[PDB]
């Protein structure tokens, strides 16, 4: 079963909720620090996510697509668009982005 | 809608002598005020037709078509802005004087008005850039409105499209606010030595043109945003509009 | 014979159909989720395509062409730019992206 | 002698020819699909280009290479910039991108 | 515990320091040459800072982070934006950046 | 030991020069053609430069740094930025850029 949308995909994953934003990023943090080579992203009402540091709970295949999305992120802090919806890892502090929507007129 | 060229997207500020854009808050402070006579513009034209205007009617919704730049505006009677009309029959339908003391000035020349307005009517029809169901006054009244918008545009500190570089009275004209990424009507400061505004917009629809499409575009607001708050012609923040969108590549 | 187009190119695969567009993406997601890594677009009507996540049925020259394509497709979501044509598997669900074809002509 | 500019490039190959466009990219189209992993290019003139799909005939050096003209035929066509001149090879249809020369002068 | 935003990761590391600095960068040099391929950045109060040539103090999961960074601060340099802080460490000369926070708030 | 700017850099190499430009680029070539896989640039009043093929005279730490330049001067030409300083090598015909200053000051 391909999903069709993001809230498909989220609910194919354990410990994954939707965060319905439809807001643009406040902060956009990015670190090469060695163990925290990491980017946090935070809205203006507090609302933090992170894109994690590789490590032994990644796939293979998820190598290149955690990269993606930090180009992504710093895409979408650059221009200030509005982000839709993301889906995220409750079981990591900040919640760790799975997948992000973005939806336009 | 079909893609404008990026020349026809291109807007020019007006900057100073020393590369520095002209600050229009500074020169009319945050709310413009501007005056205009007893209204009541009237046209006559043979091929004939006649039409009557309230000026101030036509400024106010031209104004308003700028507004998503962010400025604000009020009608004074009469350093301020003027609106007048001339009779000199010039070939020329506007003209506006960018006075950075504030005193700047947008005349509308009814004998050019009644010589010349005409002129491209049925070429364009035929085109498909206005309707064949167009009357003559509603086409009078399209072009009145366009030209008073672009004059507007003159008022907010913008210049003509192929003007960068160019040396003017108080300075010289530098491009703000670019952005190619973004597909967007012609704006409405294109050189009308150069080009024909309906034409243009005519071309980007691929229909013919109402009163309802024309406007500042896209770009054109961006520009009176950076004209709004000036500083350096050589800022990346003035400079360009979108390319924050460059990331995304 | 090589191609000298999208339409050409389409009818040189089984299970691949022309879709005419001309009109902009309306909603972009992407996925890191480990086994869901790729791509979602949808139209203003509903129409929705993905990049298909990189798997035995692609071969090697392939790869970095899946994530050209997911570069493309993020790039024509923040420009807003219309997509004119899309040659894609009609044997995915959703519909698979084999090629795009910009054009403002 | 060392070349100096595109037509100097130019002039080193078998086969190629020099193509003054001063025009924007009218079409791109880009393939995934497998044998096919190419990108085609067209002006309003008619006049069609690609970029070859990898092969034999290149040295492992233009490997990248092939990659970095894609990606600047894609950011031409999405900036809407003109082409100054193709140096192309006649003996591929359609022809094939050896050098791009852009050019504001 | 992961950190939360560009202070809390600041501490993390020893050595180190955030600069407030709420401002575009007014410099930016890039090097190829051999043994100083590097990046500095400076601002207008004349502050400067580098993104070290990768050696034998970064770990295999800093190389890319390093490479993202310089991509990070390119296109800070190129839009004018607002660089928020920066975690430098100060053991180098010009001091080198860790991490990086840009914020609208 | 401690560069801090182009000034310093440059003169830690032997056969360097310094042009200061203060110009945007006027012509950009691009070429994958096999064994000139290099970009050219040059400026309205001539001087010309280039990044050269990778080759013996590279050390592997300059191979990604010399794709960073190509990514450099391309954005620059798109984007009409100007070139403040050129660090060139003059033992090379164009001269082959070493590093590069954008100053906005
Ligand atoms: C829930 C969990 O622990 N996730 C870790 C995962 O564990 C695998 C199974 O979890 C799912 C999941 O993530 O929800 C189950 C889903 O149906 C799968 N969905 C799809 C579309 O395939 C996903 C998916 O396959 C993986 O995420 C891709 O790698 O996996 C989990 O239920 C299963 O648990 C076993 C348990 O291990 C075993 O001891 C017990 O006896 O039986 C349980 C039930 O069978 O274990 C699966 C792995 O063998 O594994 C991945 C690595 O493969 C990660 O460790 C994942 O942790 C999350 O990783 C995220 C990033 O990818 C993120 O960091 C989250 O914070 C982590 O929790
Ligand atoms: C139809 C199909 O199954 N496609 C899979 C392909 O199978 C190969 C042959 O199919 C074509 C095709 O895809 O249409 C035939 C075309 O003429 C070829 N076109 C060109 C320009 O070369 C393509 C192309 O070579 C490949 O797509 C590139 O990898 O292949 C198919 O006809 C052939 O079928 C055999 C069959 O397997 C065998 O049991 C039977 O006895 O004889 C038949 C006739 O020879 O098998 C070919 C492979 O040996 O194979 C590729 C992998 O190489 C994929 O699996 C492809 O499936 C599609 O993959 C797409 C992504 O690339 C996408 O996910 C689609 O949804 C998949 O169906
Ligand atoms: C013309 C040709 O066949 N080109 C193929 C090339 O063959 C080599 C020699 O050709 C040149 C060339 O491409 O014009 C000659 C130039 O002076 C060289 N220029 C420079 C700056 O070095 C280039 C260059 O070295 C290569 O292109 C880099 O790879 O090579 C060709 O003259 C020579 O021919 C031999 C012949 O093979 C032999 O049977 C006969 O007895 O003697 C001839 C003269 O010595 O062969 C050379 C290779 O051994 O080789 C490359 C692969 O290295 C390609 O196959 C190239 O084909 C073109 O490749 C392009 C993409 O790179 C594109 O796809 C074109 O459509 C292909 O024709
Ligand atoms: C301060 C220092 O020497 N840093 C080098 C580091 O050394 C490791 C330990 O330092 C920390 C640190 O950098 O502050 C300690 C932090 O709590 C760690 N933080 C986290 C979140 O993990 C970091 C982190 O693990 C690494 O930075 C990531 O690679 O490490 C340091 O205290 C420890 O010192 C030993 C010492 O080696 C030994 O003589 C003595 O007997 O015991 C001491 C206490 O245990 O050594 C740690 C490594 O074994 O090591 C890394 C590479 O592994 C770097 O060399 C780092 O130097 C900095 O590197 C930066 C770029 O990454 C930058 O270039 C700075 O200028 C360098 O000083
Ligand atoms: C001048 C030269 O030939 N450069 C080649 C270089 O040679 C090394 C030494 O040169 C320097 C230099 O490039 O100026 C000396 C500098 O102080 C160094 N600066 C720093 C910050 O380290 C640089 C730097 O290390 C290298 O460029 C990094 O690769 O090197 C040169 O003085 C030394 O000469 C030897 C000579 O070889 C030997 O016969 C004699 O007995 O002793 C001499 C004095 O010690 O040789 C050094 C290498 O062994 O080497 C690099 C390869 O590592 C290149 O070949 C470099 O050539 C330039 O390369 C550039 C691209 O990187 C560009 O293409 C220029 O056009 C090339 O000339
Ligand atoms: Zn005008």
């Amino acid at each position: 079963m391909t999903p069709q949308n993001i809230t498909d995909l989220c609910n194919e994953y354990q410990n994954t909720m939707i965060y319905s934003l439809n807001k643009e990023i406040a902060t956009y943090t990015e670190s090469l620090a060695g163990k925290r080579e990491m980017v946090i992203i935070s809205f203006s009402n507090g609302a933090t996510f992170q894109v994690e540091v590789p490590g032994s709970q990644h796939l293979e295949s998820q190598k290149r697509p955690l990269e993606r999305m930090k180009d992504t992120l710093r895409a979408a802090y650059f221009t200030g668009i509005k982000i839709s919806k993301l889906c995220a890892w409750t079981n990591k502090s900040p919640n760790s982005i799975a997948a992000i929507e973005l939806s336009n007129l | 809608a079909e893609r404008t060229p990026n020349e026809e997207k291109k807007v020019i500020g007006y900057a100073d002598h020393n590369g520095q854009l002209y600050n229009i808050t500074s020169i009319y402070g945050p709310v413009i005020n501007y005056t205009v006579p007893d209204e009541n513009i009237t046209i006559n034209t043979i091929n004939r037709t006649q039409l009557t205007i309230n000026y101030s009617d036509y400024v106010r919704e031209a104004f308003n078509e700028w507004a998503p730049s962010g400025i604000r505006v009020q009608q004074v009677s009469s350093r301020v802005v003027s609106f007048s009309t001339t009779n000199y029959a010039d070939n020329s339908l506007g003209s506006t004087i960018f006075d950075p003391s504030g005193n700047s000035r947008t005349r509308i020349d009814i004998g050019s008005f009644n010589r010349i307005v005409m002129n491209n009517f049925e070429k364009l029809k035929s085109r498909g850039a206005i309707p064949a169901n167009m009357s003559p006054e509603e086409y009078i009244k399209l072009k009145l409105r366009i030209t008073i918008k672009h004059e507007i545009g003159h008022i907010l500190g913008l210049l003509h499209n192929n003007e960068g570089g160019s040396y003017f009275p108080h300075g010289v004209g530098l491009e703000v606010a670019r952005c190619r990424l973004l597909n967007q009507a012609p704006s409405i400061m294109l050189n009308g030595s150069n080009y024909d505004y309906i034409d243009r917009l005519s071309h980007y629809l691929e229909r013919p043109v109402t009163e309802t499409d024309i406007g500042p575009s896209r770009n054109d607001i961006e520009g009176v945003r950076v004209m709004r708050r000036g500083g350096s012609g050589n800022s990346f923040t003035n400079r360009f509009s979108c390319l924050g969108l460059g990331l995304a590549f």
